[PDB]
């Protein structure tokens, strides 16, 4: 009761720091999963986007406790968790998540790869799951939590392009679907 | 020193104030369920003595969330500048350093 409660996948199941999730859309006439791409001229580092493709499941993440790893190796909400991707990646390098410390495009986005503009804190790799007022059940919203707290959504330009996954409103509302090992 | 507004009353009542004493008004919008903003407080609480000559107010953005939609804080913690109505600068995030150096460099 005093300790957060554990995350749910779609099937009921608590969530587990040793298996793998697709982080889809709650509602898919909004889209898919989410996976990684390139953007804004850019070729490295791919940027955490989201496939437009409601049928698709995108590529599934493991989701690592920022602390110490408890026993049970239960994901639960409002707790600091480290987000990589289990796929392969064109850059070659870390698929772990982080806020990106530049303004692209006038624009705050999480991206995978080295972090090139640390901070004092190394904290830019801190999320949390969360709940929120009026939310359905096994239905989350995600927020960077490092060196401060910020709802993430996903950026799309209905003209054609990536869409892409940062600090913005609204916040994206989704469901974790276990994924095969 | 630091100054909680717990109305939206209160709040234009401050700002009209400290307009008229042509003061620098320094605005810290928190979330008591946000790690990274309340370790700022402490460095919040320092440098409102580090400048009396400056206005510190704090800002519960669960409290008070209209005026957080009016100068789009999206983030916390969140500290604003401003002087005379108008915002100078901002800082996000619990970037210390970078408070307590664009503090000096709009109050002094």
């Amino acid at each position: 009761a005093a300790d957060p409660p554990p995350v749910h996948d779609t099937d009921g199941h608590e969530l587990r720091a040793d298996a793998n999730y697709y982080v889809l859309s709650a509602n898919r006439a909004h889209g898919g999963g989410l996976t990684m791409a390139p953007g804004h001229g850019r070729h490295c580092p791919l940027f955490v986007s989201q496939d437009p493709n409601g049928q698709h499941d995108g590529f599934p993440v493991r989701i690592t406790p920022y602390g110490v790893a408890p026993s049970d190796k239960i994901i639960r909400l409002s707790t600091d968790v480290r987000i990589s991707f289990r796929a392969y990646t064109t850059c070659l390098q870390s698929t772990e998540w982080h806020i990106d410390s530049e303004l692209a495009a006038g624009r705050r986005h999480v991206i995978t790869g080295p972090v090139k503009d640390p901070s004092p804190s190394g904290r830019e790799n801190a999320f949390r799951i969360e709940k929120y007022s009026g939310a359905e059940v096994h239905e989350y919203k995600l927020m960077s939590s490092g060196d401060w707290c910020q709802d993430l959504g996903v950026f799309r330009d209905l003209k054609g392009g990536a869409w892409f996954l940062g600090a913005t409103e609204p916040y994206h509302v989704v469901v974790f679907k276990k994924a095969p090992p | 020193e630091v100054i909680s507004v717990h109305s939206l009353e209160q709040w234009t009542m401050q700002i009209e104030e400290a307009n008229t004493a042509k003061k620098l008004v320094v605005i810290d919008f928190t979330a008591s369920w946000c790690g990274p903003s309340r370790i700022m407080a402490p460095v919040f609480a320092d440098l409102a003595k580090k400048f009396p000559n400056a206005v510190f107010l704090k800002v519960d953005v669960d409290e008070l969330k209209p005026i957080a939609e009016q100068f789009s804080v999206e983030a916390m913690p969140t500290f604003l500048f401003m002087k005379e109505g108008d915002v100078k600068d901002r800082v996000v995030g619990a970037i210390k350093e970078e408070l307590t150096a664009k503090v000096g460099l709009h109050a002094a």
